[PDB]
């Protein structure tokens, strides 16, 4: 929900 | 006994933990420095070691067995509200009861109550905080439950905002379970005394840490001079209404 960076570091 | 699983499921978790968390605290140097004069002189250093601890805390989420099978959304939901808590919990590796702080290798590096003060955060939340690090420290856990806590505290079904919570609830008995029979079959008695009962009970605990926290960084971020000495992930991760 908006969490690019934590996405980022997610995948 | 235990089970080829479980077995294996600790094996990657503590080899997960290893890669993940520096005994030595070599990355510190990287931080804003240290300042002692709230004064929040010690804010710019302990958001970065926040920071980075997130990012570490993340880098181990990702090797939890069952967790790549979670939705994007789902893996956000659960590190954005677990994330303050297991960096709380992993911390009790680095805390002594010898002067309650937390000894990170080195003089700079070392932490006490009146140096994590010094960051916009009372005694509402540092006085718990403590009391957590010696509790959690009396059950002298083993690494093996050490890990699986920070794990089982991970993939809380319950957390605000999960989606699959059958799946994040399915994901985490198979690490409950592996903790209870780790539990019997390898912590031998008096210490195991109602030790998987004590070991949850610290996660209630946490859920408990978390809530002061998130109402202090709430009031400490909607000052701009405050939330401007913060990390862009630190903003993202415990939310950004500045
Ligand atoms: C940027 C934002 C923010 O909101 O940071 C706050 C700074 C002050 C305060 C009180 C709160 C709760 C979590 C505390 C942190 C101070 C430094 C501690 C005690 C860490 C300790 C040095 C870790 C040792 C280790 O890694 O072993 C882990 C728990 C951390 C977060």
């Amino acid at each position: 929900k908006n969490h690019p960076m934590l996405m980022n570091l997610l995948k | 006994k235990l089970s080829e699983e479980q077995q294996h499921i600790i094996a990657i978790l503590l080899d997960a933990h290893h890669k993940t968390y520096d005994p030595t605290y070599a990355d510190f140097r990287d931080f804003r420095p240290p300042v002692r004069m709230s004064p929040l002189s010690m804010l710019p250093h302990l958001a970065d070691l926040v920071s980075y601890s997130i990012q570490k805390v993340i880098g181990f989420a990702k090797m939890i067995p069952g967790f790549r099978d979670l939705t994007s959304d789902d893996q956000i939901v659960l590190l954005k509200s677990s994330a303050i808590e297991v960096i709380m919990l992993r911390s009790n590796q680095s805390f002594t009861m010898d002067d309650m702080s937390w000894d990170c290798g080195s003089q700079d590096y070392k932490y006490d109550v009146t140096d994590v003060s010094k960051a916009g955060h009372t005694l509402e939340l540092i006085e718990p905080l403590i009391k957590f690090q010696v509790g959690l420290k009396k059950l002298n856990l083993h690494e093996e439950e050490h890990v699986l806590l920070m794990a089982i505290c991970i993939v809380s079904p319950d957390r605000p905002g999960v989606q699959d919570a059958k799946l994040v609830e399915a994901i985490q008995d198979r690490l409950s379970n592996t903790l209870q029979t780790y539990i019997r079959c390898r912590h031998p008695p008096p210490g195991s005394h109602q030790l998987y009962a004590k070991m949850i009970q610290k996660l209630a605990d946490l859920r408990s840490l978390n809530e002061e926290h998130s109402k202090q960084y709430r009031s400490l971020s909607f000052q701009p001079e405050n939330s401007m000495k913060l990390t862009p992930l630190v903003l993202e991760v415990f939310g950004n209404e500045i």
